[PDB]
């Protein structure tokens, strides 16, 4: 049973690695779009000082 | 087991492990402990 | 939009381990059987 | 007679320095804040020492 | 000193793998490449386990 | 009592 | 570079503010996942001595 | 080369999008799961060594 | 709203499973200790 459980863990791990890669990618995209949001908000709230 | 053993432990037959474990429990129970001196001597 | 994507990915990740819990739940049945066997032995030795 | 000390009174007996809040920011959060403040378009990370005296003291 | 939870001995005896078994102590005693000071610590912990189990009954 |  | 790109999108695009549509909040993957999980949660020993 | 600070949701994104709060909770729950599974592995090994 | 509901239900299922499994583990541990003590007692009684 120990060997069987080890086998099933080793089978389940790769999908988890792939999903972690995707999670980090999405987090970086979220950071970039937050940058853009802050930019556009600053410009719209006080345009002359922002420019 | 030999009659000198089954007298100490109420068991006719067992593996070597059982006899060793029970003998060690016996010498520890009577505080004969790494030198040990008794009933095991005169029996065995 | 991106936040919803993140949440979906994380739930998908949790589902796999929640499924993997069941085998570890079966080893418990193994241990239970072994305990009952040791109890058999203790009972019979007490009767002896 | 004149009286003065060699050093100024510590830093916490000054009437301006009275505790209102403890800043217990963890290490990972501090690193994230450092990354966010350097990666800003309107970043003041390179003001220079001759353009701001507070930057010079720091 | 607090007198809040009476079932403290049962809760302590139920913590999994918090104490050594009998045969591990036995293997320690028969293995001659060990120090007396570690033997003493394991013996103290084993006596503590036995006393807890007795007071439970 | 022989046990104890 | 990124600030250049953002301001270019803002000022150098000849699209009225009305003709800009809204994008989706849920990709079809998350929609499928949510429906599947809703189904599976719609389908869903006291210590014997 | 991935940095341990990539996973931090700073403080203000989480009050602009409340769901990010819940996201963090999910992450933490996952941690619990992992540790539990880890312990189980250890436990099983010990039992085998006993038997 | 569906997303919030699903997240809540997921966390509830997870903690319920963990609590059940930990109760099982504690039961098994106390039972092992009791069996060990009983067998040592019988052995000592036989010797004496």
């Amino acid at each position: 049973e120990l060997n069987e459980n080890a086998r099933e863990l080793e089978q389940i791990k790769p999908k988890i690695a792939l999903q972690d890669k995707e999670i980090t990618s999405v987090l970086s995209n979220l950071h970039e779009s937050n940058k853009r949001y802050r930019f556009f908000k600053k410009i719209s709230e006080d345009p002359v000082k922002a420019l | 087991y030999s009659p000198q053993l089954t007298a100490i432990i109420g068991l006719k037959s067992g593996t070597s492990h059982d006899a060793i474990f029970s003998i060690y429990k016996y010498i520890h129970l009577n505080e004969l402990l790494a030198f040990e001196n008794n009933r095991n001597n005169h029996n065995s | 939009f991106l936040t919803n994507e993140l949440i979906r990915l994380q739930m998908e990740k949790l589902d796999a381990k929640l499924n993997h819990l069941k085998k570890l739940e079966k080893f418990m049945e193994l241990e239970r059987k072994t305990l009952e066997r040791q109890q058999e032995n203790l009972l019979i030795q007490r009767l002896n | 007679v004149k009286q003065w000390d060699l050093l100024p009174e510590p830093i916490r007996f000054l009437p301006n320095q009275f505790p209102l809040k403890i800043h217990r920011t963890p290490y990972l959060t501090s690193l994230k804040k450092i990354k966010d403040e350097i990666d800003d378009p309107f970043t003041k990370i390179n003001t220079r020492g001759a353009e701001d005296p507070k930057v010079l003291i720091n | 000193c607090l007198n809040n939870d009476p079932e403290i001995l049962k809760k302590i005896a139920s913590i999994p793998n918090l104490f050594p078994t009998d045969l591990e102590i036995f293997q320690l005693f028969t293995n001659p490449s060990v120090d007396i000071q570690i033997i003493n610590q394991y013996q103290l912990l084993y006596n503590l386990k036995n006393d807890i189990l007795t007071n439970l009954e | 009592e022989t046990l104890s | 570079i990124s600030s250049n790109d953002a301001f270019n999108m803002l000022s150098l695009t000849t699209v009225p503010c009305d003709r800009i549509e809204k994008s989706r909040l849920f990709s079809e993957k998350t929609i499928r996942y949510l429906m599947q999980k809703q189904h599976e949660m719609k389908t869903q020993k006291p210590l014997t001595p | 080369h991935s940095h341990p600070s990539d996973m931090v949701i700073p403080d203000h994104l989480a009050e602009l999008i409340p769901e990010l709060y819940s996201f963090q909770q999910l992450v933490d729950s996952e941690k619990r799961l992992d540790h539990f599974i880890h312990l189980r592995n250890l436990h099983m090994k010990r039992m085998v060594a006993q038997w």
